[PDB]
């Protein structure tokens, strides 16, 4: 009487397993890929007008 | 100013710039800055005036 | 968009393969009661207690960010708010000691069960019992450290314009807090028949 | 909802600005400065303020109304600079499309100041600096669109929004000027629009629809007075100097397009509630500001929105109009006007 | 600007700035500032001078 | 053994103890955030009027006791040593899906309206018994889900 | 045990009652929420007027009545050894009421906004906007009438 | 085979592992990364302040030290028969510091960037990042505390 | 096939060997790419800064080498017979060096383009870019000791 020929119990296990750790994965990477650079305040910039 | 140039002059450009090797110092502007030597050709007298 | 077309995909190819046993008469196949019968109940229990410090300590992390930077943006024309603001930073790192608290509560029980005892009635049931509590503690104290984290920035950004503010705005930082008690006190609940695995 | 993600980049620049309002000088504060005897009283009495030593280095004699103007206004573009140069991403855009409204006006007063002959070294002395980019003086070249468009502009940002301009006349005066600037603010304002209603999230969106909506009814109520010095104008020449997002469009817009006198531009505003009594009562100038701070005021209201940086900004520069006018009236003896400055907080 | 000693203050203010002046033109030509002694007046001693 | 209480019924009942306590948090989670905004917003203003207008918070308060009344009566059902049955691990599933959107359903309304609401009292002081009505009638959307789910829970144990 | 009567048929039952809430709830706040927006955004100018305008949010609320008066319905319906038949058609129910009533409350939201918005400005839209939430309340009553028909038939000429 | 014992079983602690450095090191990375950015926009008007600045960066360092000091420890108890019940442990020993670890190192890094900037323009505001910064880095330590629980049984009296 | 040693054991072998380089590879790319555009930009003006600008890029290059160390290493242990538990622990070394050294390379990436574009202005910040460089650097340190801890144990024991 098991659960499937294919689909076991133990399979099932690891494939939820790896389920929830890629999907903490990807939600770490979807925060690293907005990391932007401050470029305003690392070139100078200069104009005549002001003081 | 040799893009601009280059549009003004209709890609008829003739252009050289040399390195100045050390900071030139600008008083009024507290600061010293890098400078290049540059020359542009042409013979019209309304060209050369622009 | 790439995402939304995956789960539009996801559940089609879900729905069809219903289907597809469902006509065929083999529909008995996809039999959820015999998943929760054979899957061990450790891995019930882990994932419950994993989660349980998990969930609580992303609660606490992205509260006091939220409140952190206020702090020190506010802080700038105003150091006087600093110091007096250090509560709001609490209010959110305690959810982190619930579910550092019940991570100790429900380790005691993680014994090893004899293997003919292995799937009895008692065992499913602490296996249940721990994954479900430790969901509950877990993603109320994550809901309630976010909302204390984005009180305690308008409560920072209030003080720095006028001191009498604060006591007042407190008062909704404390009504926050109380979630994340009142998820511990279910967890313990929901866990307190569970018994150690026999 | 808004809280949960605005932090992660504009937490800090959101508690800075917010300490800048704190700042804004108080009607309490106001009548204080109204009473000075003299320049030399009013720099002592702003001292106590939230500006502080920002004079400590003029001398006594040096104070003069357009000195304090100057020395006011550059504490707002410095403050300013910084909030833009510690940020990123989509708030560095927003930063930016503010700026492009200013050198808009720094091309129209470039290209003017040149047709009158005139040498650059006033004019730049004229130009408001936020508005700055490196090839601007280089307008000073030549008096003709065409040529100023393929040699300078096209490398701007502002090159996209020339579309209607080249189909003017080939030759430049004051009056072809004021249409270009008009048209390039068309364009600028339906961009800016745009860009706020994609990318800009809740419930900055919302608020700052509402902000740029009262600036496009500002400037189609403007347009519609000053067109009636001239004698003559093709209504549907206006319709292209009139901006598409504003509240009065596009039932209003296209009454006042083609109103010929005062009474026609009157009665074209009277079906639209929020302005019915801008014309009918008191000077139309100051109307435009209690409302602009009010709005203003409200857009504090809201937290987690970026919309406090066009509040903070709009509101100060108003603050610098209060000193001035203050400060003028000290200057020339003459105080009847002096309580007529201009104040929500 | 109406407590009483409002223009004593002014006066000594204007040479505050001036010194501030004269510190600045020392840097631009790089001359090191002479060092008073600190404890010439007091140190907390509550002593007359 | 009895087959109306498979060994795995457990599982549905503490299922619904868990949505109802969590959605519960959720739902007044929302409601004190936004109206926290709607009062800060306002503190610079007009200081006087926050401790009489509060109320949005102690009503989106109330919501997790909901979820609380309806998260300990299923907790105090389950057992090991019962013949808990299936037919009651689906009646105490719905209670926890009933009192928990019900209440994520109220908080989010009690948040958009309280924010609102005190954010333009500020400039009104006739507009407050219009927003404590609004309220009110916002609240009573999750007192619906505890009736039903207490119902639930009296049936799925007889 | 029966074929007709699975251990399991109480959960489509059990899924119908609380469908019957859920959707309703979300229909209902969404239309108090945005009407409530409207309400408090017109009586800062116009604050006579605010019982005469409120009456959205009572449209709005009456939505979720329809969920509780179906949810009881099917509450009482429920039962541990009912037949399969029972429990599809108590999920019928629950979805038929639930998601039409999520249908009207976006319906009253937007033209409870929307008109009470205009009636601030002009007096003689009011009956306008009763007449037209009258037409998206009664998407709601449709949805409970099918619902109630259903029900009555989850037992009729029923056997184990 | 062994019921206790299939031969699946190291797959949990293997993966455990491996996550308890792999989470942390993008956490770290991260704090590492945003707050990086923060001392070079400071550094270059007030270059005075870089080593003063850099505690975050230090931090976010100690971050990753609580990943390794778990992983090597789960490692050393990895084998071919180990049972069922182990490798559950190990998993949740992994889990427990990487996802804490993961959400610490974020925390370290939107503090620090701002911290830094703070610290700039208002001197007295330094001591207020670091005490902000202890709370976050905290954060990971509790991690590390529920996986040496978890671990300390993983070996005890289990039998094939 | 005897159950210890099934015929997909190896396939976690090759999936854990190609995974080594594979991740390492994109954090190195990213790397290379985002803080050569931070050189190239500076160097127009700057280019007697060029050769002491480069270090980011080599620091980023090193990260590929521990992949290439580990999927070697790893490469050498698979058989047509090797036991699961073999398979699953060059799984585990590969993805520790892998996502590990990915993490790394967003961080040499972001701190390099900021920090070179900084010393142009600053030359008293290059010492403080290299040195949070380096706590960067030794997030992929960690990735490989902890492979390289796995891969030792990875065929001890075993009993194929």
């Amino acid at each position: 009487d098991i659960l499937s020929s294919i689909w076991t119990e133990g399979l099932l296990m690891c494939l939820i397993v790896s389920a929830l750790l890629l999907f903490i994965l990807i939600v770490a990477l979807s925060w690293i890929s907005n990391l932007d650079i401050t470029y305003g305040a690392l070139e100078k910039s200069t104009n005549p007008i002001k003081k | 100013l040799e893009q601009i140039l280059w549009r003004v002059l209709r890609g008829n450009l003739f252009f050289k710039t040399v390195e100045i090797e050390q900071p030139v110092y600008d008083v009024k502007t507290r600061e010293y800055k890098h400078k290049n030597a540059f020359i542009v050709f042409s013979h019209g007298d309304l060209i050369i005036k622009r | 968009s790439f995402s939304h077309f995956l789960y539009y995909l996801v559940l089609i190819v879900v729905i069809v393969y219903g289907l597809y046993k469902l006509f065929t008469g083999h529909g008995s196949d996809i039999n959820f009661g015999k998943f929760l019968l054979r899957t061990s109940p450790y891995m019930w229990a882990n994932l419950g207690i994993a989660l349980c410090v998990g969930l609580s300590v992303v609660g606490a992390a992205w509260g006091i960010f939220i409140t952190g930077s206020s702090m020190i943006g506010a802080g700038v024309r105003a150091p006087r708010i600093t110091t007096k603001n250090l509560i709001s930073i609490i209010f959110c790192e305690v959810v982190a000691i619930y579910g550092l608290i019940i991570a100790i509560v429900f380790s005691s029980k993680l014994t090893v069960a004899t293997a003919e005892n292995m799937y009895s009635k008692s065992n499913l049931y602490t296996g249940y019992s721990l994954f479900w509590a430790g969901i509950t503690v877990g993603a109320s104290n994550l809901i309630c450290g976010i909302a204390v984290g984005i009180t305690g920035a308008t409560a920072a950004i209030s003080d720095a314009a006028d001191s009498a503010l604060f006591v007042k705005i407190l008062v909704i930082e404390i009504f926050g807090s109380i979630l994340g008690l009142l998820g511990l006190i279910v967890g313990l609940l929901m866990a307190g028949k569970a018994s150690e695995f026999q | 909802m808004e809280g949960v993600y605005f932090n992660i980049d504009n937490g800090f620049i959101e508690g800075v600005v917010r300490g800048y309002r704190n700042g804004l000088l108080s009607n309490n504060q106001y009548i204080n400065l109204t009473q000075c005897d003299t320049l030399e009283d009013l720099k002592l009495q702003l001292s106590s303020t939230d500006y502080g030593n920002f004079l400590s280095s003029v001398s006594s004699e040096s104070l003069t109304t357009s000195l304090i103007q100057e020395y006011a206004s550059s504490k707002l573009y410095h403050e300013f600079n910084y909030i833009r140069d510690q940020s990123s991403g989509s708030t560095r855009k927003f930063m930016d499309y503010i700026t492009y409204g200013y050198m808009i006006d720094n091309v129209a007063l470039m290209i003017t100041g040149t047709i009158h002959d005139r040498d650059k070294g006033e004019i730049l002395q004229r130009c408001h600096p936020l508005g700055w980019f490196d090839t601007l003086p280089t307008l000073s070249v030549a008096t003709d669109l065409e040529s100023l468009y393929e040699t300078v502009l096209v490398d701007t940002p502002l090159a996209p929004y020339f579309k209607n301009c080249f189909d003017t006349a080939e030759e430049l005066d004051d009056m072809n000027i004021e249409i270009i600037r008009n048209k390039l603010y068309k364009a600028y304002l339906e961009d800016f629009y745009n860009f706020v209603t994609e990318e800009i999230p809740e419930p900055a969106k919302e608020c700052m629809q509402t902000l740029l909506g009262f600036e496009a009814d500002r400037r189609s109520i403007n347009i519609a007075l000053n067109s009636l010095q001239s004698s003559d104008i093709d209504p549907d020449l206006k319709s292209d100097l009139l901006p598409n997002i504003g509240k009065l469009y596009p039932l209003a817009t296209f009454h006042l397009a083609q109103a010929q006198d005062f009474e026609g531009v009157r009665a074209a505003l009277a079906n639209v509630y929020e302005y019915r009594g801008f014309l009918e009562t008191g000077n139309l100038e100051d109307h435009f500001y209690q409302l602009e701070m009010e709005l203003c005021r409200d857009a504090f209201t809201q937290q987690f929105a970026i919309s406090t940086v066009w509040a903070w900004m709009k509101s100060k520069e108003q603050e610098v109009r209060n000193i001035t006018w203050i400060a003028e009236c000290i200057a020339q003896n003459q105080r009847e006007r002096i309580n007529n400055y201009i104040s929500v907080y | 600007f109406q407590r009483t000693f409002v223009n004593e203050i002014r006066r000594l203010d204007n040479v505050e700035r001036q010194y501030r002046y004269f510190y600045s033109l020392l840097k631009k030509h790089d001359i090191k500032l002479y060092e008073g002694d600190t404890d010439k007046y007091l140190d907390g001693s509550g002593e007359l001078y | 053994s009895n087959i109306y209480a498979p060994l795995y019924a457990p599982f549905f009942g503490f299922a619904g103890c868990a949505a109802a306590m969590v959605l519960s948090c959720l739902g007044a989670a929302i409601g004190t955030a936004k109206s926290g905004i709607g009062i800060a917003g306002i503190g610079t203003f007009k200081p006087e009027l926050i401790m009489k207008s509060l109320i949005p918070v102690v009503m989106s308060g109330i919501l997790a006791i909901y979820g609380l009344v309806v998260a300990v009566l299923i907790a105090g059902n389950l057992s090991p040593t019962e013949d808990y049955t299936l037919f009651n691990g689906f009646m105490h599933l719905s209670c926890g899906l009933c009192v928990g959107f019900a209440c994520l359903s109220s908080g989010y309304a009690i948040g958009m309206v309280g924010d609102v609401g005190v954010r333009k009292y500020m400039h009104q002081p006739r507009l407050f018994v219009g927003i404590v009505l609004i309220l009110i009638f916002s609240e009573v959307l999750g007192l619906y889900g505890m009736i039903v789910a207490l119902i639930l829970n009296t049936r799925g144990s007889e | 045990m029966t074929e007709l009567c699975p251990v399991y048929a109480p959960f489509f039952g059990a899924i119908g009652c609380a469908s019957a809430i859920i959707f309703t709830s979300l229909g209902a706040a969404y239309g108090t929420a945005k009407s409530g927006v409207g309400i408090c955004a017109t009586c800062v100018l116009r604050p006579d007027l605010l019982f005469k305008n409120i009456v959205p949010v009572i449209m709005a609320g009456i939505i979720a009545i329809y969920g509780l008066v179906v949810s009881v319905l099917v509450c009482y319906s429920l039962g541990q050894k009912q037949a399969l038949y029972t429990g599809f058609i108590q999920l019928g129910a629950g979805l038929s009421v639930g998601l039409s009533g999520l249908a009207a409350g976006f319906a009253i939201g937007i033209v409870g906004d929307a008109g009470v918005r205009g009636s601030s400005q002009q007096p003689r839209l009011f009956v306008g906007m009763i007449l037209i939430l009258i037409f998206a309340e009664v998407l709601g009553l449709y949805g409970l009438i099918v619902a109630l028909l259903l029900n009555s038939r989850a037992t009729q000429d029923v056997v184990c």
